[PDB]
């Protein structure tokens, strides 16, 4: 799924670069996507200003893959995508199951 | 502590926009059901307010 289309795709940056780039833009719903190992799953980088522990912090929440037909992406277990990109666009709005809602997207 | 369960507290002024998610508040603190899921962290407000918090603005207290 040509994904290097989007922005919050990309597999060129590593994990630890993610944690720092995001760290970079320094806003609130900074989201961005990481491709994993699974060619089915990569990883919804997403940073936002809290936590009192460690401030800036980088949550990762890793696209639930449940194989069915169709349905297999999701990270709410409110509704289920077959493709990311729509969860990227649902999240981007309305109301889901994400700490901040995504809201700001990021480039590599 | 953290016998089995901890309490925790919302750091920013977050609200609520979905019956399932639960409203908060700065200097409120509930409890912790499901640490278990990475998103959002079950909590049980004294009121009796039951729904997903949220992961990040909430922080462990570690009494």
């Amino acid at each position: 799924n040509n994904l290097e289309t989007y922005e919050w795709y990309n597999k060129s940056i590593s994990r630890d670069k993610a944690e720092k780039l995001l760290l970079d833009t320094g806003k609130e719903g900074a989201f961005m996507v990481r491709d994993s190992r699974t060619p089915g799953t990569y990883t919804v980088s997403v940073f936002t200003k809290a936590i009192i522990s460690e401030n800036p912090c980088i949550k990762h929440y890793h696209i639930k893959e449940t194989n069915d037909s169709p349905k297999r992406y999701y990270v709410a277990e409110k509704y289920v995508f077959d493709s990311i990109p729509l969860l990227i666009q649902y999240h981007q709005y309305n109301g889901g199951g994400l700490v901040t809602r995504l809201r700001y997207p990021v480039c590599g | 502590g953290s016998p089995e369960e901890t309490l925790v507290i919302a750091l920013y002024d977050y609200q609520t926009n979905d019956p399932q998610e639960l409203a908060l508040r700065c200097d409120e603190e509930y409890y912790l059901l499901d640490s278990s899921e990475i998103h959002w962290w079950r909590v049980q407000d004294k009121n009796g307010h039951e729904g997903y918090a949220p992961s990040s603005y909430l922080v462990e207290k570690s009494p």
